[PDB]
């Protein structure tokens, strides 16, 4: 019986991790990061 | 002032509102509706309605903005 | 020869609806 | 130039004497009431509103 | 009578109150998101609030989201179909079982 | 290198086998509560005493900030050019969107599913994997509990499905220096109530690789297109994983003779059978996956699924003869106290029609009927009474002795 019941919770204890973003190394992110992605988003448009 | 709060409680549903139907209850005063436009919805129950006439379907009303149950 | 035969379904297509646009753009 | 256009539907069964219960052509349906001076004994069940 | 007023005070101002959506989560995620699917379309990458803990969320169950910004409201009974109703008999005002005879 | 072995296994470990009231088993199971208690101490130490943090680089919350909160998923389909790619969202809208910076855009793929913006729309991120909760619900990963020792004797049919999918694994050296490729798809038919599933358990039980297991009338969509991709992507987790086996049971359901008629499900269900069919032998590959497919009748199947070259080997279960009856009344009365009057020649010997599945009915019946009148051994008399008195529904066939 408690067997299983702690084998329940070891298992719970344990769910899992991702780093599946695609981010690139920070020295690609340069600093433009600040100069360009942000003055990005608001100049352009989506144009379906 | 009593007074008063009941006549403003009383005209909450007197508005052209939509027809849903009842899914399902969690808990008091509250329940999962999905309306007749689909995007189902999770939302509070007027405290005056009675309870026993709405266990597995039923023609409910929801407020044309809030979706409150009524 | 007679029928108790059945099918399949193919969707609602429409769903879409427009949205306010948010552009910040001075 | 002012007019507005208006949603075509079906009155489904009548409900109360101030209380309908209607349908859109493809929206959901609706609980709606009737106008001043609407003669409402034309209000059959199936009528085009 | 002041407690009676200020309870239905109350409860009006709740009444006044926007909804929610519900979704089904296919799996959590790290440092505090999740993968859910809104129930007319979408699949989105939301974020839990301070009163759930991750591992209470499990695949394959309903969440509640903030219709404001997308956030893990609360945990709700798992999914069941329309039909349920005429399953699990409620209440049997039935034949006893000594009047069978033979 | 590929998702590895991914092996699917509890199976902590069996040793019970005084399988009686002796010390022996409670101190073996001491030591097993024991680890698994050392073993959660110490995850609940590693889990208190972290006293490092600070996990953000002043920049981390930057990148979190910029891309939106609540991140949508949408599907791209091209890239016409540099920061400018064209991506569309569920309900097919294309938008022509652009590509910004800190996305590694080395694994982006025509087809790929990507992480994207609400406000400006644009493209944010990559999403490693999509899998349907159809699909990753097929798998096991807790083995069940049978093995080959529950087994009543059938000694061909084992050491043929051991040669089929367990050998190659372990010692494959001697098909490399003869030069054949090991046999890829077993049948297993015969009468109800013999013995398919108890293989299927058993190899289940003691293996390395994956296991998926899917039961025949389950392929079905009703939205016309669903079927056949749930298919393709069944066979395309089998195969990006370690060197796995599918287990299709009750197949009939799904493979029939292959005619032309009217209605458009049946269509359907055809259709499906028959990308399943070009999934299994095809064009170019098949993989490192084995294919077990079971049934109790056979020849009411297309002569397309079961042509040499898709499913190899054949194996008939047939009904137990006399030698096997005494393996199986021995194997599923182990664990039961008996008294010294009863003998199992008899129960054995008169009877010539029945199967594995009716021998366990009439060791339970038995039982239970010596159970009424308030004991715990059981006689012949109430072994006598269990098989006469149920168990047995009749047929009829050649009156009167017209052959003498
Ligand atoms: N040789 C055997 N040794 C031990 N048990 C056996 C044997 N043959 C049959 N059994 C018993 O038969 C049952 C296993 O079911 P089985 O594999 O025969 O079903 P099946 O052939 O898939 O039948 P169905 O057509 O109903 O799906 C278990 O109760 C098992 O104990
Ligand atoms: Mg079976």
């Amino acid at each position: 019986d408690d067997i299983q019941q702690l084998l329940k919770k070891i298992n719970e204890l344990t769910g899992i991790k991702e780093s599946d973003t695609g981010l690139a190394p920070p020295a690609l992110w340069d600093l433009a990061a600040d100069k360009q992605t942000l003055q990005s988003e608001q100049p352009l448009q989506v144009a379906r | 002032e009593f007074l008063h709060a009941q006549e403003e409680v009383k005209r909450i549903q007197s508005i052209p509102l939509v027809i849903g139907q009842f899914l399902e209850a969690v808990d008091q005063n509250t329940a999962i509706v999905g309306s007749t436009t689909g995007s189902n919805y999770y939302v509070r129950i007027l405290s005056t309605i009675d309870r026993e006439l709405l266990k597995p379907n039923a023609s409910v009303a929801l407020h044309k903005h809030s979706n409150a149950l009524v | 020869q007679p029928s108790g035969n059945t099918s399949s379904s193919a969707l609602m297509q429409g769903q879409r609806a427009p949205q306010k646009p948010s552009q910040n753009l001075v | 130039l002012q007019s507005v256009g208006q949603i075509v539907g079906e009155v489904l069964k009548q409900l109360t004497e101030e209380k309908f219960i209607v349908k859109a052509t493809n929206g959901p349906r609706y609980v709606v009431g009737c106008r001043r001076q609407l003669d409402k004994s034309k209000l059959k069940p199936g009528t085009r509103v | 009578l002041n407690a009676k007023v200020r309870l239905l005070r109350e409860e009006l101002q709740l009444l006044q109150e926007q909804g929610s959506y519900v979704g089904e989560v296919v799996r959590a995620m790290d440092k505090k998101k999740v993968l859910v699917k809104v129930h007319p379309e979408g699949k989105f990458v939301v974020d839990v609030d301070k009163n759930i803990d991750i591992n209470d969320v499990t695949p394959n169950c309903r969440v509640a989201l903030r219709n404001d910004s997308y956030t893990l409201h609360k945990i709700l009974p798992n999914k069941v179909d329309p039909l349920v109703s005429l399953m699990m008999v409620e209440k049997v005002p039935d034949s006893t079982y000594e009047m069978i005879g033979g | 290198k590929k998702k590895t072995k991914g092996p699917d296994a509890a199976s902590k470990l069996p040793l019970v086998t005084p399988h009686t009231q002796c010390r022996l088993k409670l101190l073996k199971l001491e030591r097993i509560k024991d680890y698994l208690l050392m073993e959660e101490e110490f995850i609940r130490n590693q889990e208190q005493m972290k006293p490092l943090e600070e996990k953000q680089e002043e920049e981390r919350s930057k990148v979190d900030d910029l891309r939106g909160t609540p991140m949508s998923v949408g599907t791209l389909e091209e890239i016409i050019d540099d920061n400018h790619a064209i991506v569309s969202t569920s309900v097919g809208s294309e938008h022509y969107v652009s590509i910004l910076s800190f996305v590694d855009k080395d694994l982006l793929e025509p087809g790929c599913s990507v992480l994207l913006n609400h406000k400006v729309h644009a493209v944010i991120g990559v999403l490693m994997d999509d899998t349907d909760p159809l699909v990753t619900v097929m798998k096991v990963e807790k083995a069940p509990q049978e093995t080959y020792a529950d087994i009543g004797g059938l000694d061909n049919q084992i050491q043929e499905i051991k040669e089929s999918v367990e050998l190659p694994l372990t010692h494959p050296e001697y098909y490399e220096e003869m030069g054949i490729k090991p046999p890829k798809g077993v049948i297993l038919y015969g009468p109800p109530g013999t013995g398919k599933t108890l293989l299927a358990k058993a190899v289940a039980n003691q293996t390395s690789a994956t296991f998926l297991r899917v039961v025949g009338s389950e392929l079905i969509q009703k939205y016309l297109g669903d079927g056949p991709k749930l298919v393709r992507e069944l066979f395309r987790v089998a195969e990006e994983h370690a060197p796995s086996i599918v287990f299709i049971d009750e197949i009939d359901a799904i493979g029939t003779k292959r005619y032309d008629s009217n209605s458009g499900g049946e269509r359907e269900i055809q259709r499906t059978m028959l990308e399943l069919l070009n999934q299994l032998d095809g064009f170019d590959s098949r993989g490192d996956v084995k294919v077990i497919m079971a049934t109790n009748r056979i020849e009411t199947l297309d002569p397309a699924l079961i042509r040499p070259g898709r499913i190899d080997r054949k194996i008939e279960f047939p009904l137990p003869d006399e030698k096997t009856k005494k393996r199986i009344f021995q194997i599923h009365t182990s664990r039961m106290t008996l008294a010294d009057d009863v003998t199992l020649d008899d129960l054995i010997m008169a009877k010539d029609d029945l199967s594995g599945a009716d021998i366990k009915a009439i060791c339970t019946e038995a039982g239970l009927m010596a159970l009424r009148e308030r004991r715990m051994k059981v006689t012949n008399e109430d072994f006598k009474k269990s098989k006469e008195n149920v168990l047995y529904k009749k047929q009829e066939g050649t009156p009167e002795g017209l052959y003498l």
